[PDB]
């Protein structure tokens, strides 16, 4: 059977990397049809919203693949990524970090999964100018979201045969909010003794992660911590050009995207790395139970990387993004 | 001769301060430490101990301190002493090899607002708000400090780290006050980076950074990330400033409570910022001497604590420096 995935190409470098992965999908003869709509437009109706056509495509198809959306610095419209995740209750962000065999970095055999609460934390859209020159941004942690992401991560650890979950938090500094996040992970930890559990302050994790990534497995944090730690560990294995992600909700609703943003400094050119959005479309295929297409698409990009010859700029190469994609497609088909 | 306020602090704090005192004695350093005990003191007696430290500082102007713990004691201390600016010098130690050798970075963190003021409440059952404060006043001071640091120390780039795309009002204010004062220093290159990106940059290629300025929470993240790059805590020093006071700490502050009563803690970080202290007291001979004795003992690699791949105890490592130091003064 053939299934339809909503495609949001996104801003900056997103249109070129989507084209890439689409093109690699046709090469691999995947049972995928793309329905293209643009969440890039942000519309003011007080409320901010996703254009009607994107909302219906997702509600019809309930699989998404998406390039980065630009969010203005200190000025314009709110994150339409935040908006996407909240309007579809994509409460779990899944950011595995795994060493790429044929690409050498100073760290070896990194196998990290950052699991980040996607809906609340310091990434609520809530700030208030108290008086002139005094701003208060509001972080929000709730029982129900904290319990739910903790259940997700213990459950993820079983699905992928991971053995430890680490609650990452700052409950010393923020006693009420992180306290509630951590107390709720302790509870789900006590209901799943088949999984070894521990907790670590966020600074300590980053102080250790860069020294010995060997010590970590699955990570759970509220929103703002997971955002930062997942970029931290992208540094370990090759950078923001290889690191996939997926926004998971209930009932098999999900939008897959790479961890990286828009890359405005390499946008017009053909320098992008698509393996990030590729590897997340690989997550997307496995989510859909299309395992044997996922296996080949993956195997090809890795083989393409373990060779050398055609690696993109960010991985020590001279190759255009187009040139890079063609070698993946060449390797699929055979 | 010189009176210095001393707060040993938590965990290995006291065992670290002890190594400083021993190294100073061997170097015959003309400093007399006035010890004060602030960590986990009863809550009713807190503000009085807080005040005599305030007044001890009024006499001594300089201090060296361990890690501490309606706001937290740390915040109260920082506030009573107005220690708005924190600086942590991330620098590779020549014999101590990591994945990021030859690294020279400075991290300037403001440490009197943001997520650290303890402003939380329950707005419904299960629903908890936490308020992070950004003010023009404080963000102005810390950006001027960063740029004065860059000017004073002959640095050339100052990079402001923010999350102003999604926290547009809070981090926006911090970011544009840095933009404002970045024009008052046209001889210094100003850049800006979103914080997650920058932590990716810090791991993959930290050599493009020079000097960094950020609010409190991001400073905690990056203080510890960068310390990790050059060999961790145990090795990286920091100091914090007011308009009058200079207080010297370790760079990535942690109590290391698991190490108390073992003989395993690394006094390298505390000894180094002790030498940074002695420079601030115009004891450049004593500071230069203690510092590159510590660096030489580490470089030769005969005696090293367990976090630096050796097997030596804290005391053995401290005595190794004192022997080196006490010999330098002879030769
Ligand atoms: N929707 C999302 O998932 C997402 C994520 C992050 C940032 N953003 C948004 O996009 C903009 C990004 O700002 P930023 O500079 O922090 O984004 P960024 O993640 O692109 O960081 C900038 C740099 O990271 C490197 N890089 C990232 N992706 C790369 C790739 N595929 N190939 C090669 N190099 C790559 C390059 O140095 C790039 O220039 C912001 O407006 C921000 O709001 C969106
Ligand atoms: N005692 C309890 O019952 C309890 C309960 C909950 C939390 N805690 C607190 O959690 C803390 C542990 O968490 P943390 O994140 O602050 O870790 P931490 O205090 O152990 O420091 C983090 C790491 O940094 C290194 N380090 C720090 N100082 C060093 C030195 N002088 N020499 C060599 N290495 C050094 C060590 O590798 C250390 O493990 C405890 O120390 C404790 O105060 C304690
Ligand atoms: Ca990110």
């Amino acid at each position: 059977g053939v299934q339809t995935v909503t495609l949001i190409p996104g801003d900056g470098i997103g249109p070129e990397i989507s084209a890439a992965v689409m093109k690699i999908f046709d090469a691999a003869k995947a049972p995928i049809q793309w329905e293209e709509r643009n969440v890039t437009a942000i519309q003011g109706p007080g409320k901010w919203m996703i254009p009607s056509e994107a909302k219906e495509s997702m509600d019809k198809n309930k699989m998404g693949l998406k390039g980065p959306l630009k969010t203005p610095i200190a000025a314009g419209h709110p994150s339409m990524n935040l908006l996407l995740r909240k309007t579809f209750d994509l409460y779990a962000n899944v950011r595995p970090c795994v060493s790429i065999e044929g690409y050498k970095t100073p760290y070896t055999d990194v196998n990290i999964v950052t699991i980040r609460e996607n809906t609340e934390g310091e990434y609520s859209g809530i700030e208030h100018v108290i008086v002139d020159g005094v701003v208060a941004s509001i972080k929000l942690i709730t029982e129900g979201a904290s319990k739910r992401i903790a259940e997700f991560a213990f459950e993820y650890a079983r699905n992928n045969h991971r053995s430890n979950v680490t609650a990452v938090h700052k409950a010393n500094i923020m006693r009420m909010s992180d306290g509630l996040f951590l107390q709720k992970c302790r509870e789900v930890a006590e209901s799943c003794k088949d999984i070894k559990f521990n907790e670590m302050y966020l600074d300590t994790v980053c102080l250790n992660m860069v020294q010995d990534p060997s010590q970590f497995d699955v990570l759970v944090m509220p929103n703002l911590y997971g955002d930062i730690l997942s970029d931290l560990c992208a540094g370990l294995i090759g950078g923001l050009g290889v690191t996939p992600s997926g926004n998971i909700g209930a009932n098999g609703v999900a939008i897959f995207e790479s961890v990286h943003g828009t890359a405005p400094d390499i946008a017009g050119k053909d320098m992008a790395n698509p393996t990030a959005l590729l590897l997340s479309a690989v997550m997307m295929l496995r989510h859909m139970g299309l395992f044997d297409h996922a296996a080949r698409i993956e195997a090809a990009c890795f083989a393409t990387i373990k060779d050398g010859k055609s690696l993109t700029k960010d991985l020590g190469g001279n190759a255009k993004c187009s040139d890079f994609t063609e070698e993946i497609c060449r390797r699929v088909k055979d | 001769s010189f009176p210095v306020t001393m707060l040993p602090g938590d965990g290995v704090g006291p065992e670290l301060m002890h190594a400083v005192k021993e190294v100073f004695k061997a170097a015959a350093v003309p400093v007399e430490f006035q010890e004060h005990h602030l960590s986990e003191v009863q809550n009713m007696a807190s503000e009085e101990k807080l005040e005599q430290v305030l007044s001890s500082m009024k006499e001594n102007k300089v201090a060296i301190i361990g890690k501490i713990h309606l706001a937290s004691y740390d915040m109260r201390l920082r506030r009573k002493l107005d220690l708005f600016a924190n600086v942590v010098h991330v620098k590779s130690l020549p014999g101590y090899m990591t994945r990021h050798n030859n690294l020279d970075l400075v991290i300037i963190r403001e440490q009197t607002e943001g997520e650290y003021s303890s402003l939380e409440h329950e707005s419904a059952r299960g629903v908890i708000e936490c308020l992070k404060i950004v003010t023009r006043a404080k963000s102005q001071r810390i950006a001027k400090f960063a740029f004065d640091y860059a000017t004073k120390k002959g640095r050339g780039k100052v990079t402001a780290v923010h999350k102003a795309n999604i926290m547009k009002l809070g981090d926006g204010l911090f970011l544009q006050c840095c933009e404002e004062v970045a024009e008052l220093y046209p001889k210094i290159k100003f850049e800006t980076m979103i914080i997650d990106n920058c932590c990716m940059q810090l791991v993959q290629n930290p050599y493009q950074f020079d000097v960094l300025v950020m609010p409190n929470l991001y400073g905690n993240i990056i203080d510890n990330l960068a310390a990790g790059l050059v060999g961790g805590a145990g090795v990286v020093p920091g100091e914090s400033y007011s308009a009058e006071y200079a207080v010297f700490e370790t760079g990535a502050r942690h109590p290391f409570a698991q190490a108390v009563g073992r003989n395993i803690a690394n006094p390298t970080a505390m000894l180094l910022s002790a030498s940074n202290m002695l420079r601030h007291l115009n004891l450049e001979y004593h500071s230069s001497m203690i510092a590159d004795a510590v660096k030489k003992v580490i470089k030769v690699g005969k005696v090293r604590t367990s976090d630096m791949g050796g097997y030596a105890t804290c005391h053995d490592f401290t005595e190794e420096i004192c022997r080196r130091v006490k010999d330098l003064d002879e030769n």
